[PDB]
RNA sequence: AUGACCCACCAAU
RNA sequence: AUAAUAGUAAAGAUGAAAUAAUAAUAAUAAUUAUAAGACUAAUAUAUGUGAAAAUAUUAAUUAAAUAUUAACUGACAUUGAGGGAUUAAAACUAGAGUAGCGAAACGGAUUCGAUACCCGUGUAGUUCUAGUAGUAAACUAUGAAUACAAUUAUUUAUAAUAUAUAUAUAAAUAAUAAAUGAAAAUGAAAGUAUUCCACCUGAAGAGUACGUUAGCAAUAAUGAAACUCAAAACAAUAGACG
């Protein structure tokens, strides 16, 4: 049936959001869901959208809020590429507690609180890649922004040298660091610590 | 017309429940005090002679 | 060492990206940067002159629905609740 | 007076599910026959 | 007239309402395991007094006159009306009228 | 009606602050009472410097002692509880709001209504635990 | 604009002219829109059920049509307001097409954010070729998402296997995160396994993660290059 | 036509002032006893 | 073509 | 305005200047202090509330005004000649008041002249109280009522939902479709229709004369004709002009 189709509609898969494009709060989980096209798409500039994307747009990511609106364009940023924050935690290979995952591992009628990882992990928390990680590089902010995710970064003693040889381009300066560990709080928000090797 | 007397019944019935449930919910329990002359000093030589109540907050 | 106006400071609980780390970012959040607000009758404060003392320009003046922003009831009983404050002592 | 609906409606209305039960019924009292339900149904209550 | 009130208070339900708590009160320890002392009257006095407040605080002659209306409609009403309910007909309309007039 | 009375009334002693306060809280009630009326809840809202000198008898009081009753009564004694007021030297600034209890049968002090409640059988209660 | 005549009526038109002499030789066009004549009828044709909800969209609860004093304790008998207001416009106003699945979208979404973040095909391949059974919650084509748990509870709920829509959803949440916990291991092992076998990786996701962080900062060190040393002299 | 309309006050005005000669004719020996 | 005439300027938000 | 105080020579106003009871009587400015009046910032959109006048400093009393159900009434209405009621600013008659404002007046400017614009005093009045009077571009230049007609966005009222959401209703406001229209444009009316009342029939003369009623009065309403023209009016367009 029309709606039948509808229903199954990759249109509707997607749910709706209105949450702003520019989201000035501060992000720890994602605000809409990408809209991946095949290169070939991108040349055809067809991206199953209300209306065509702009050539303008060179990426094959981008993300959207109003199929088309009074304005007559559609509502769009072509800058959704959270696909690379998420990879990166699996490029830091690090589990989360989780609380404790009674029966369920994630545990939890409706888990809207404390949702779990947050699809930001499916693993086996233990694993031997943990041969101590694998000292991911990160950005110290000082907190180390580690594969997108910032991770207070702890040392044996404090190195002020490391952190004056970088000057003011500490978050320029990017230092592995042996990941501790990280941790959803029900916000959604994962804390994590890093290991300056310095 | 029995629906009706009904319909028009329940509701001054409701109504008056009401009433009643409010009067006793305090003209039953309304500080049983200020009304007299002796309560009235209990009262108010039982307000600055210990505590007091300003904004300020915390 | 450096200005403020130059370097972002992005909780680690945040997630960080390439463009976030640069100006245009800075740039761009400054462009997009109340129990009253709640929805409490804002007349029964027609005292509490603590309250009332917060919508205020400081000046002796209430503000317009540009920065008050409370919904037309709330800021009117608002209003009124500082006026009738002016008429009960305090404030 | 609630109570009168109930059984009042109820059996009317159960007639509905009746037309043969109401068979029965309609003995023992004796379209607008159907409006000959709640003729006698009503005065029995 | 002195003892009228508001809302339908009819100063006997008040009498006959206000004594259901008397009942209430020494029944409500009449079982369980604490025994009967100061509340071998329960401080006529107290409860004199609290039934007067809610007198005063009930007394048309310290109310509104609004309040007065409401229950003069309700007289006249029920002086000119057709059945017990009826408040259409055109005398109780025109005697409704009569008293705001 | 239930009405309300955020007065503010000066002081003189050095020593006791709520004095004429007290004082006069006696004498609106004795008369709140001795007409068909009753007091509610009375809420001494301490001393507040007042945020200008505000001239009373010239005496130029720059603070006042903040206070308030809940009464009830009728217009006349509520009109004349005013009159009383104003010309008591004591009271500097006086009020009286009303409080229509229409939906609510007791209502409670301006001051809880802000402070999230709304009834004194509510605000008793709210105290009653103990016993 | 206003339904226009002199757009579907020119086959009338040139016919007058072709009988006249205006015209000599009939546009050859002329047969075919007389074989397919133009739907001229531009009525607003009315609706009378929602395509999606199958409520119904044209009906009157006559009061006899009820008998149970509403929750409101009240056996109503006389029409009620809105009951009376004329809604024809109603039949004609296209209903919203609401789906109980598409609140199950988004609150499987809301509870797994970072299904949003992984790449969806929202991309519809000739739809025709999709009859899926979907009493597993994966199939040939369509790749995972939540989207599949969506279409997965409606078995669950359809079939019956559970209960209510919460508990449905809910066997199929757990589920998606077995597959998605076995993905993750396979992912993991590609690399491993293939890592501690002659392999090579030009860039990773931590490459990525620090190029183009790194560029970026080339602006930014320029950037306050002027700004900061602008505002000395601008003060100085 | 506002013009024409100012006309009337130009007339008005005109008026105005026979009037006001007209007003001492007026209250006079003319409307007293005649 | 009709067709001898045209007359006013004062200084700022 | 008025003393108190200390302070010194200008003040103040304007395009620029003059004056006045400005200031060597010590001014203005300052800072205190008395008294007298009018007015009511923000909020504040006149959103709104009122029949229209009108109307946002606070409270008290009184009174009207809401939506939705529910009970009733049982066409009881639509609005209306005449009548009645209310009716801005000015004006008026009494009584109090009178700070500021400001007709009149008088003075100083400017100007060719300036009984103006500008500036200094500043009286009737603006305030209240009781009146009287009954007119305004009293204009949305749009009489009232009912049934109906295509969309969108905002107010917003309000029910509902599984409040915080996305929905159903109304209400208003803003863009329009159609339709109407001399066009400008009107847009739920200036559309489609029905009902009732008011009013118009070229321009001048004229809302004049006269008569009559009403008013303390100014005046208000009512309201002709002769004489004389082929004129007179409105929206759209070019163009010249500022």
């Amino acid at each position: 049936t029309l709606a039948e189709l509808l229903g199954r509609s990759r249109i509707a898969q997607v749910a709706n959001n209105h949450k702003p494009l520019t989201y000035t709060g501060k992000k720890f989980h994602p605000t809409h869901q990408i809209i991946e096209t095949k290169p070939s798409t991108l040349y055809r500039q067809e991206w199953g959208l209300k209306s065509a994307i702009p050539s303008k747009i060179k990426s094959r990511y981008l993300v959207y809020n109003d199929l088309d609106t009074l304005e007559r364009i559609t509502t769009f940023e072509p800058r959704g590429g959270t696909q690379w924050n998420r990879l990166r935690f699996q490029e830091m290979g690090v589990p989360i507690v989780s609380n404790i995952g009674r029966q369920n591992p994630f545990f939890k009628k409706f888990n809207t609180e404390i949702i779990g990882t947050g699809g930001l992990s499916y693993s086996l928390p233990g694993k031997l890649k943990v041969i101590q990680r694998t000292v991911v590089p990160g950005r110290i902010l000082n907190l180390a922004a580690i594969g997108g995710f910032v991770a207070d970064v702890v040392f044996f003693q404090s190195p002020p040298s490391s952190f004056n040889s970088m000057g003011d381009f500490i978050r320029m300066k990017t230092f592995l660091f042996e990941i501790l560990e990280a941790s959803m709080e029900k916000n959604g928000s994962v804390s994590m610590h890093a290991r300056l090797l310095e | 017309k029995l629906k009706r007397n009904y319909n028009r019944s329940l509701l001054n019935f409701q109504a008056h429940k009401k009433k009643l449930n409010e009067l006793l919910n305090l003209y039953h329990v309304a500080n049983e005090f200020i009304v007299t002359e002796s309560q009235l000093l209990k009262k108010i030589d039982k307000v600055f002679n210990d505590e007091t109540e300003e904004f300020t907050d915390a | 060492k450096i200005d403020q106006s130059l370097s972002k400071k992005l909780p680690k609980g945040t997630i960080y990206d390439p463009f976030d780390f640069s100006m245009g970012r800075i740039h761009l959040d400054r462009k997009y940067q109340d129990i009253m607000k709640s929805g409490a009758n804002p007349l029964e404060f027609y005292a509490r002159p603590r309250i009332l003392s917060r919508y205020v320009t400081s000046t002796g003046r209430i503000q317009h629905r540009d920065i008050t922003g409370l919904s037309a009831k709330n800021q009117r009983r608002l209003s009124k609740a500082i006026r009738r404050c002016q008429a009960i002592g305090l404030m | 007076q609630r109570s009168l609906i109930d059984r009042i409606q109820t059996r009317l209305s159960e007639l509905l599910s009746n037309d043969l039960k109401c068979d029965q019924f309609l003995k023992d009292h004796g379209n607008i026959k159907k409006n000959l339900l709640r003729k006698h149904v009503m005065m029995d209550m | 007239e002195p003892l009228v009130l508001s809302k339908g208070y009819n100063i006997e339900e008040v009498d006959k309402f206000l004594a259901a708590i008397e009942s209430a009160k020494r029944e409500r320890a009449e079982l369980s395991g604490l025994n009967t002392e100061v509340v071998g009257i329960e401080d006529i006095e107290k409860l004199e007094d609290r039934r007067e407040a809610i007198l005063r605080i009930l007394s048309m002659r310290n109310s509104e006159n609004k309040n007065a209306i409401k229950m003069a409609v309700e007289l006249a009403r029920k002086e000119f009306e057709r059945f017990p309910g009826d408040t259409g007909s055109s005398e109780v309309q025109a005697a409704c009228m009569t008293v705001r007039i | 009606m239930l009405y309300e009375l955020i007065g503010l009334v000066r002081i003189t002693n050095s020593n006791a602050p709520k004095l004429e306060a007290k004082e006069l809280s006696s004498t609106i009630g004795k008369l709140i009472i001795q007409n068909r009326g009753v007091v509610r809840d009375i809420v001494p809202m301490g001393i507040r410097y007042l945020p200008k000198i505000m001239k009373k008898d010239q005496e130029k009081h720059f603070r006042a002692y903040h206070f308030l009753m809940l009464f009830d009564s009728s217009a006349a004694v509520q009109s004349e509880i005013l009159r009383t007021l104003k010309k008591d030297p004591r009271v500097i600034r006086s009020s009286i709001v009303k409080v229509d209890l229409d939906k609510q049968l007791d209502r409670a002090s301006s001051l809880h209504r802000s402070l999230g409640k709304k009834s004194i059988l509510e605000l008793v209660n709210e105290d009653y635990q103990s016993i | 604009m206003k339904i226009q005549t002199n757009a579907v009526n020119v086959l009338q038109r040139t016919s007058a002219y072709l009988k006249s002499g205006l015209l000599k030789e009939t546009p050859a066009w002329y047969n075919v829109v007389a074989s397919i004549p133009p739907s001229t009828k531009f009525t607003r044709e009315p609706r009378f059920k929602n395509p999606s909800n199958g409520h119904i969209i044209g009906k009157l609860v006559d009061v006899t049509e009820q008998p149970h004093a509403n929750n409101k304790g009240l056996y109503k008998t006389r029409p009620n307001s809105s009951d009376k207001r004329v809604g024809v416009k109603r039949l004609y106003r296209p209903p919203k097409l609401t789906y109980v699945e598409d609140r199950l979208r988004s609150l499987f979404y809301k509870q797994h954010p970072w299904e949003l973040s992984r790449p969806k095909i929202l991309v519809e391949n000739e739809i025709g070729d999709e009859n899926y059974d979907w009493s597993h919650m994966l199939q040939i084509g369509r790749p995972l998402d939540g989207e599949s748990v969506i279409q997965r509870t409606m078995y669950l709920i359809k079939t019956k296997q559970y209960g209510d829509m919460v508990e449905a959803y809910d066997h199929a949440r757990y589920e998606f995160y077995a597959l998605r916990m076995q993905e993750e291991t396979e992912q993991q092992v590609a690399l491993e396994e293939a890592e501690m076998f002659g392999s090579l990786f030009g860039v990773s996701a931590i490459e990525h993660g620090i190029q183009k962080e790194q560029e970026v900062l080339d602006v930014w060190e320029k950037k306050v290059v002027e700004e900061t040393e602008l505002m000395a002299a601008r003060t100085s | 036509d506002s013009v024409m309309r100012k006309r009337k006050k130009k007339m008005k005005k005109h008026k105005l002032r026979k009037r006001r000669k007209r007003e001492k004719a007026e209250r006079r020996k003319l409307s007293q006893g005649r």
